[PDB]
């Protein structure tokens, strides 16, 4: 009587099922990096045309 | 304990040292799991740089 049950102790009040908030989806991309160029060498000038 | 002058000296020379291969084998140990710990976080390019 207490707890608000039957007499072999069922529950008189239907137990919610909480639904739960269920995973999500996960996402990615692109990464970009910048350089440079190299030293310019004077090149040695040989005599050929 | 290796700069990379001493690296490439000591390579360039023939197995000449006692415990320095052992340092240098280190060295490159060391480098190979660097290595593989990037490429077991698949760390990118771009955030490594």
């Amino acid at each position: 009587l207490r707890h608000n049950l039957s007499i072999d102790g069922q529950p008189l009040s239907l137990a919610i099922y909480a639904e739960p908030t269920d995973p999500k989806a996960l996402l990615t991309s692109m990464v970009q990096a910048s350089q440079g160029g190299s030293a310019v060498l004077p090149g040695t000038l040989s005599l050929y045309r | 304990g290796l700069d990379i002058a001493g690296f490439m000296t000591l390579v360039l020379k023939e197995s000449l040292n006692a415990n320095e291969t052992t340092q240098l084998v280190q060295f490159c140990h060391v480098m190979a799991q660097l290595s593989l710990s990037v490429q077991t976080l698949r760390l990118s390019e771009a955030e490594l740089s």
